[PDB]
């Protein structure tokens, strides 16, 4: 098989009656990676994202048996407090990479001052400390270091965006590579659509919603806003999600309030959310035990 | 399409 992470490649000689649980390990021990728990591997079936079940044999998933055979190690959940709960480098190294690469193809919404700020950190985790002997005007002109849309929402040229970066880049002098990384991952956590998996759905009246599954609870938004739902239910605050045919609904745990019904068409998704949702509130409980 | 519940917490 052919093992992707967001900076690295593997390959290996995977045994025919191997399970997702023996790949995955494999891989995990590879890396030197023990905060397990927050990853998965990663194939798409028909658009959609699916993850490797444990439990199950591995060429049993609808994954291609073309060769090579090929999987995406990647988070499949988010930490609430980054910095407290990520103890590894290696783990936190992971997150950088994968939440910098969300931000860059704008998948996670970023204003552009922050924008700016989340580049100097990446820029600082590179290239170490600010050196205007090493560093001179257009050392960071083959990066890819903001996202299009904020560029293009200004008239600047590389170079006054270069200067904006440097600016910032100038005053981190003295973080290492990893407090760095560190320093951006807490920037992009308070991100509101940071760690949020968005899924169309369709209420009752068959109005065009969007769900929303993170660490902290379920979400619904119009469709036209990811940043702030209409409404939240916090994962300690529901008693119970319930699922047949294409629909779901979402009891709260106070009894005064309605409960919440929508449908979901495609059935891929529908198990995706049902994963997200079981493994989001195990890890919520966890953290308060 | 199987029918899923999830009891969360406990009460």
């Amino acid at each position: 098989v052919r093992i992707v992470t967001m900076d690295a490649e593997m390959e290996f000689n995977c045994e025919m009656k191997w399970k997702g649980k023996d790949l995955f390990d494999l891989v995990c021990r590879t890396l030197g990676l023990r905060e397990t728990w927050f990853f998965g591997l990663q194939y798409t079936i028909k658009d959609t994202v699916a993850w490797l079940k444990m439990d199950k044999k591995v060429l049993d998933h609808d994954v291609s048996k073309e060769e090579p055979v090929t999987f995406h190690f990647l988070a499949k959940f988010y930490p609430e407090n980054a910095e407290e709960e990520l103890v590894q480098e290696i783990t936190q190294h992971l997150f950088f990479l994968q939440v910098k690469k969300q931000i860059l193809d704008e998948k996670v919404y970023c204003p552009p001052e922050a924008s700016v700020l989340l580049a100097s950190y990446a820029v600082q985790a590179k290239y170490g400390d600010y050196d205007p002997s090493v560093h001179k005007r257009g050392f960071l002109a083959q990066e890819e270091l903001l996202p299009k849309r904020v560029i293009n929402l200004y008239q600047m040229t590389p170079e006054m965006w270069e200067e904006r970066i440097t600016a910032w880049y100038a005053e981190h002098r003295g973080r290492a590579r990893d407090e760095a990384e560190m320093e951006y991952l807490k920037i992009a956590q308070d991100l509101e659509m940071y760690g949020v998996n968005y899924f169309t759905i369709r209420n009752k009246k068959g109005t065009e919603l969007l769900l929303g599954v993170d660490a902290l609870g379920l979400h619904i938004y119009d469709p036209e806003n990811r940043l702030t739902p209409k409404i939240s239910f916090p994962w300690n605050e529901i008693r119970n999600i319930s699922y047949s045919d294409k629909e779901f609904t979402i009891k709260p745990l106070d009894k005064k309030i309605d409960v919440f019904k929508f449908n979901s068409s495609k059935l891929r998704v529908n198990k995706l959310i049902l994963q997200l949702c079981i493994g989001n509130h195990d890890l919520f409980m966890r953290r308060r035990k | 399409d199987e029918e899923v519940e999830l009891i969360l917490g406990d009460t």
